[PDB]
């Protein structure tokens, strides 16, 4: 069972730093070249660095050439990212990946990848979320099925989790990825039931975001 | 350094059918007899997998459906009877030169026959106006294939400003694609008017769905 766990992520203030660090766990660490390796979010893979088995050569990708420092601890084996000086492009989910040799060493390839951590530069304070019910009109509803949703607005930090109904109502729904305007963050959620159950039923939505310790259980009630 | 350009962005495929995505370098990615260049696969919110490395050699736990060959600049991945655990991102990767890069990717996606949207629009709610804000959201649920656009009207023209989107990935029951668009305006301005409109354009239709509510109700 060969595996790389990451851990260190987190939130940091732009121009803060913050220290990664990665736990191997099945192999001989002390021979295997290292990388990091880093994903935006929506966005593509970026190599960000590379050490030897041997701490011998490091490479650093421009973008964090004078900011980031890689290093390695054969004893304990794990491989180890310092970040500072960071800004708001350093935003990304921070892989942890072993290179390896098919004929030798410059032929080298990514061979194990980790789950790795998140890491989030920003200026923005924890703010829990607006839950705003979104009901239809009285007679602007027609057919049989009706769709009504939940509005989850500028919240810091990611994630937030929706439900409706608990869960009773898994079916037809759809909760949007969130999408940071400004820098704050703002999702919403649809769920779709018959007509004769709504206003005659509730309907709730349950969104839950841990950073504030917040959960709200928003009842979506008809407009007068 | 060097640049990968995959294509297509995205392939909308059968399951049983035969897959062929390709991956081309700004500059030669061959070393001494050999390339430098690797298929890695990846699923939501999950980290890559490799699938091949050297430009032919299968990783060793891959299915014999997948294959891989080229060289020079051209490469390409095969998964000829393509199934449902193939479903997913698939990126190219050098190690030539450094910075070592990555291609763009391609999205592999169930194809399916066309949907219309279903459009849904929703004024601000009371607790929103409260704190002097007014968003609209309107919803386009399961549609296909991906591509749509969405455009606002307020009481008659398109407004541009403030208007936020999102989509859900591609749906593991019906196969189809949803958005969510939001319009946010501050409460006054949203009431110095009386018509919101959510327009969608999509393939199946060349008339825009059109879906709006008028104020005073």
């Amino acid at each position: 069972d060969v595996q790389l766990v990451e851990s260190g992520g987190g939130l940091v203030q732009p121009g803060g730093s913050r220290k990664l660090s990665c736990a191997a766990s099945g192999f001989t660490f002390s021979s295997f070249g290292m990388h990091w390796v880093r994903q935006a979010p929506e966005k593509g893979l970026e190599w960000v660095a590379y050490i030897s088995s041997d701490s011998s050569n490091i490479y650093y990708a421009d973008t964090v050439k004078g900011r980031f420092t890689i290093s390695r601890d054969n004893p304990k084996n794990t491989l180890f990212l310092q970040m500072t000086s960071l800004r708001s492009e350093d935003t990304a989910m921070y892989y942890c990946a072993r290179s390896n040799y098919v004929g030798y060493h410059v032929r080298w390839y990514f061979d194990v990848w980790g789950a790795g951590t998140t890491v989030t530069v920003s200026s923005a304070k924890t703010t829990p979320p607006s839950v705003y019910p979104l009901a239809p009109g009285s007679a602007a509803q027609t057919n049989s099925m009706v769709t009504l949703g939940c509005l989850v607005k500028g919240y810091f930090p990611e994630p937030v989790t929706v439900t409706w109904n608990s869960g009773s109502l898994s079916s037809g729904v759809h909760t949007f990825p969130a999408v940071l305007q400004s820098d704050l963050y703002t999702l919403s959620s649809s769920v779709t039931v018959p007509s004769s159950t709504w206003p005659s039923e509730t309907v709730t939505c349950n969104v839950a975001h841990p950073a504030s310790s917040t959960k709200v259980d928003k009842k979506i009630v008809p407009r007068d | 350094d060097i640049q990968l350009t995959q294509s297509p962005a995205s392939l909308a495929v059968s399951l049983g059918q035969r897959v062929t995505i390709s991956c081309r370098a700004s500059e030669s990615v061959e070393y001494y007899g050999s390339s430098l260049m690797q298929w890695y696969q990846q699923k939501p919110g999950q980290p890559p997998k490799l699938l091949i490395y050297a430009a032919s050699n299968v990783e060793s736990g891959v299915p014999a459906r997948f294959s891989g060959s080229g060289s020079g600049t051209d490469f390409s991945l095969n998964i000829h009877p393509v199934e449902e655990d193939d479903i997913a991102m698939y990126f190219c990767q050098q190690s030539r030169k450094i910075p070592y890069t990555f291609g763009g990717g391609t999205k592999l996606e169930i194809k399916r026959a066309d949907a219309a949207p279903t459009v849904s629009i929703f004024p601000p709610s009371s607790e929103q106006l409260t704190s002097g804000g007014a968003s609209v959201v309107c919803f386009l649920n399961n549609f296909y294939p991906k591509d749509i656009n969405v455009k606002w009207k307020i009481d008659g023209s398109e407004r541009q400003n403030g208007v936020l989107n999102s989509w859900t990935d591609q749906d593991s029951k019906d196969s189809t694609y949803s958005m969510s668009s939001t319009l946010t305006l501050t409460k006054d301005e949203y009431e110095r008017h009386n018509s919101y409109t959510c327009e969608a354009t999509h393939k199946t239709s060349t008339s825009p769905i059109v879906k709006s509510f008028n104020r005073g109700e």
